[PDB]
């Protein structure tokens, strides 16, 4: 009952910029529904097949010296351009986290609110590092350019003992540190 | 390999036409550019693909189409005096070399009774340069016509010849200040002194003019001012 | 590839709404859109329209171009339609939940192809058509398609909400709860 | 407000 | 802009852009024809070579200059500038105001004269021919109406390896003559002016 797919057919492409060390590197894909068939790489300096579906497409684009020839000024036409036109508002963007400590026997250390992604939460025990088999969430992405992440600690209470959450984040000058 | 379309083309104030381009590179990119003398080639509209183009410099008055990879079309509506240029077409496959077509002149009358045929008349050697530099020289003159779309050429026995010829870049008004005035042109011919005095040469001067086509209504008494070829002639005399 | 910072071009073209995107994203998160219909170039953060501009013709016939391809590659692969893959749900806060302070409850929707989703959310298990919010269908490495949404609500230990996910790859709707 | 670089996409044989 | 040489020298022309840009062109435009593409530089260049062009480039200032060295007569053309805009479309070139080059002829042994040719049964009119001077002369326009003179052009017998200026005025006229046809016009005093 009703549940057949409609008809649907689907084409994407990538236009990839990899900066590092000063170096721009250009990668244009063209993907069939999930399928990449054919591929530039700057590297490389010309089309390839990735498919055998894109075999056709990278042999004609190959020999078109003046298609290949505007595929090679990419990284510097496109990707540096781009790149440095950028780098106040995006490669320096810093946004400091909020650390919150509340029990749920686990506890657990929210930080919230922080870009970019690196960043280092560590677990304390009466000033004591003691990593004690800690868990750790992989990095959230909310979405709106901000991340989260949630450390679990296992934990059995001494009355009068202390746990910090120390979080180093390159948002701050000194770790940020919050006690239960 | 850029191919326009009409070549040369007559309209009247208010009427429609379509100028069409060509090419068979498999270019993805074509545009279509209009130069008038005072400001250079300007841009019109541009396609970087079927089913989509994009908006030049001069943009206003004109639309485009591109339904097939090869064709790129430009169109008039409403034909104006200030639509009155030079089309040029181009083809590319990036910000790189753009291949130019040949060119469209389009020229907006606002009454197509101005169209007249040119009348071609050819001069003979004068006899002294004969003397004097043991060459002579033929004058071709096209004269009372309009628009000024016309391809002069010389024909020796007839077959076209291109060395010894110098014709003048481009029409020049026989009226300035009146507009919608007719054109003149003038091209020589230089042979030596004993080719001329073989009376068995022929010299023909060929104007190819372009007015009226098959569509347009002719309504007055004068034959029909259509794209036709005008013609002069002389044979070498050896006195 | 190495890589201290990654700039792409995402785009697709599909038969069934939405029919067209094109989004730049840095470091996996979208910076700027091209709305189709408006055609007026859309920036993620308002700071980002400030010091940046962008064409909205580089987006339109970009689309365009991608047109031309997909019906090229619907004819030569016969006409294959790709396998639908279902979703992976999944719901949080923005915030560390506090009762009556003001909060965002975010669904991510990951890994389904293709990208057509219709999502709500549901409230005590009736509608919410308020307070929501929307991210473009953000792409992936494997040319699969994750999305983000959004709802600003009031936590209460008395109040339950879902996720309601609709895509081809399910034979029905799925419900993703969650409760303070 | 600079303005962003973008690259066409080439069309496929066909 | 207009720009004239002898042929077998050296042609320099300028020109200017305004925006930022990753590439400059020139643009060569003989017979009123189609526009050829003649060689292409790069924002990161500062000088490239094509044939007998070598072009120049200075983003600083903003500006490029294009050398012809050896100049031929069939480098007789307007020459344009095209370059791109960052940010916008790659291949949306904008084309500057060209500027006009003329590669005169080395005439040999000059011989200024002005002819009367054979009048036409067909037409009205009498017909001037002022020819064989050398480039150094400028024919200027009539200041007469009823009387047309067009400017100078050149001819080339390839044959006998032998290139000629001239200039053609005819008029409908009674008291036109070749005499006064080329008045108002500084042309030789060597000029042969031979009886019809
Ligand atoms: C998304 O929702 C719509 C409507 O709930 C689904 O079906 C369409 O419903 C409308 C009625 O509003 C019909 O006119 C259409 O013909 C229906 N089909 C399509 C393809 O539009 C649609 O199937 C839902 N999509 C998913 C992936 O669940
Ligand atoms: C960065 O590039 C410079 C110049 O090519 C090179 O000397 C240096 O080793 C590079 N650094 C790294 C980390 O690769
Ligand atoms: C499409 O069909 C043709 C004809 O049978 C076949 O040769 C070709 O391999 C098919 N291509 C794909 C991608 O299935």
């Amino acid at each position: 009952a009703s549940r057949a797919t409609p008809e649907n057919y689907l084409f994407q492409g990538r236009q990839e910029c990899y900066a590092f060390n000063g170096t721009q590197r250009f990668l244009e894909r063209y993907i069939y529904n999930r399928e990449e068939f054919a591929r530039f790489d700057s590297d490389v300096g010309e089309f390839r097949a990735v498919t055998e579906l894109g075999r056709p497409a990278a042999e004609y684009w190959n020999s078109q010296k003046d298609i290949l020839e505007e595929k090679r000024a990419v990284p510097d036409r496109m990707c540096r351009h781009n790149y440095e036109l950028g780098g106040p508002m995006t490669l320096q963007r810093r946004v400091q986290p909020r650390v919150n400590v509340s029990p749920s026997n686990l506890l657990v250390c929210h930080v919230t609110d922080f870009y970019p992604g690196s960043i280092q939460v560590r677990w304390f025990l009466n000033g004591q590092e003691e990593t004690a088999g800690v868990v750790s969430t992989n990095l959230i992405r909310n979405g709106d350019w901000t991340f989260q992440i949630l450390v679990m600690l296992e934990m059995t209470p001494q009355q009068g003992d202390v746990y910090t959450c120390q979080v180093e984040h390159t948002s701050l000058d000194s770790p940020v540190t919050v006690e239960w | 390999g850029v191919t326009q379309t009409p070549k040369f083309r007559v309209l009247k104030t208010g009427q429609s036409m379509t100028l069409l381009c060509a090419q068979d590179m498999n270019h993805e990119y074509m545009y279509w550019y209009r130069q008038d003398p005072g400001m250079g080639l300007r841009l019109i509209h541009y396609s970087v693909g079927e089913g989509t183009t994009a908006k030049g410099e001069v943009p206003d008055g004109y639309n485009v189409s591109r339904l097939k990879k090869q064709n790129f079309l430009l169109g008039l509506e409403s034909a104006a005096p200030s639509q009155t240029s030079v089309y040029f077409c181009a083809s590319s496959q990036g910000g790189g070399e753009q291949y130019f077509g040949p060119g469209t002149r389009l020229t907006v009358t606002e009454d197509l009774n101005k169209v007249f045929p040119p009348e071609v008349a050819v001069f003979e050697p004068s006899e002294a340069e004969i003397s004097h530099t043991q060459k002579a020289t033929l004058v071709c003159l096209a004269t009372g016509f309009f628009p000024d779309h016309v391809e002069l050429s010389w024909w020796v026995n007839g077959k076209e010849v291109h060395s010894g010829v110098c014709t003048d870049p481009q029409p020049l008004k026989e009226q300035p200040a009146l507009n919608d005035s007719r054109y003149c042109l003038s091209s020589r011919l230089r042979v030596s002194a004993t080719f001329w005095q073989n009376p068995r040469n022929h010299f023909r001067c060929q104007v190819q003019f372009y007015g009226l086509s098959e569509n347009d209504e002719w309504t007055q008494d004068r034959a029909k001012p259509v794209t036709q070829i005008v013609s002069a002639e002389a044979w070498g005399r050896a006195d | 590839i190495k890589a201290d910072h990654v700039s792409t071009y995402a785009a697709f073209v599909q038969t069934h709404r939405p029919t067209g995107e094109f989004m730049f994203e840095f470091d996996e998160d979208e910076m700027f859109y091209v709305d189709l219909d408006k055609k007026e170039t859309v920036w993620h953060l308002e700071e980002f329209g400030q010091a940046f501009s962008f064409e909205a013709q580089g987006g339109l016939a970009n689309i365009a171009i991608l047109n031309n391809n997909l019906n090229t590659l619907i004819q030569r692969s016969n006409h294959t339609q790709a396998t639908n893959d279902p979703p992976e749900v999944t719901v949080f806060p923005k915030e560390p939940v506090e009762l009556g302070q003001p909060n965002t409850l975010i669904c991510h929707i990951d890994k389904f192809f293709p990208p057509v989703l219709n999502v709500t959310w549901l409230c005590n298990g009736e509608l919410v058509t308020e307070g929501v919010a929307e991210s473009l269908f953000l792409p992936r490495t494997d040319y699969s398609f994750h999305k983000f949404h959004y709802l600003t609500f009031v936590p209460s230990a008395e109040d339950f909400y879902d996720c309601r996910v609709e895509h081809w790859g399910l034979d029905q709707p799925l419900l993703k709860h969650w409760e303070a | 407000a600079t303005g962003l670089a973008w690259e066409w996409w080439r069309t496929v044989y066909e | 802009q207009a720009l004239s040489i002898q042929e077998g020298e050296n042609a320099t022309m300028n020109c200017s852009y305004k925006t930022s840009i990753n590439n400059l062109q020139w643009y060569r435009q003989n017979s009123g024809r189609g526009l050829v593409h003649l060689i292409l530089i790069r924002s990161n260049e500062r000088e490239k070579h094509s044939g007998r062009l070598r072009v120049t480039l200075d983003t600083s200032k903003k500006s490029s200059s294009l050398l012809i060295t050896a100049s031929r007569a069939a480098d007789t053309a307007s020459y344009f500038c095209a370059t791109d805009k960052k940010g916008g479309a790659t291949n949306k070139l904008i084309f500057g105001t060209g500027t006009l080059l003329a590669v005169q002829p080395n005439i040999q042994n000059p011989d200024p004269a002005v002819y009367q040719l054979r009048d036409s049964k067909s037409s009205d009119k009498s017909v001037c021919l002022f020819t064989d001077f050398d480039s150094q002369t400028n024919v200027s326009q009539s200041k007469d109406s009823d009387v047309y003179i067009t400017d100078k052009c050149v001819l080339d017998m390839r044959s006998m390896d032998f290139k000629s200026n001239s200039a053609v005025a005819w008029s409908n006229k009674s008291d036109f003559a070749c005499a006064n046809a080329f008045n108002n016009s500084i042309i030789p005093e060597d000029t042969f002016f031979p009886s019809p």
